[PDB]
């Protein structure tokens, strides 16, 4: 996940990432957090 | 599986290493330096940049 973009903060500079169609057409939540630099690097386990 | 990492050995190292990573990319080229003191004079620090 890359640094700050595509703008800047305003108003909130958080980012969540979601995941869908798995059991479920609407997407659920998998990952909650803020954004910062210059690089973050998440693994998750996703279900099929 | 192959990791190769750029953080500092515990002290300056890992700080000048995080300016590195902080304020630039990888791949990219500059110098950095080994040895780093405290002055006798016009010091009341022993703090170092």
């Amino acid at each position: 996940i890359p640094p700050y973009n595509l703008s800047t903060h305003g108003d909130e500079r958080w980012f969540k990432l979601y995941i869908k169609h798995v059991v479920d057409n609407n997407s659920h939540i998998i990952y909650s957090g803020q954004l910062t630099d210059t690089n973050i690097n998440i693994t998750l386990f996703i279900p099929l | 599986k192959l990791r190769i990492i750029h953080n500092g050995y515990e002290g300056q190292k890992r700080n000048q290493c995080n300016l590195m990573n902080k304020y630039g990319k990888l791949g990219d080229k500059f110098i950095v330096y080994t040895s780093l003191g405290v002055n006798p004079n016009n010091s009341s620090n022993k703090l170092m940049f």
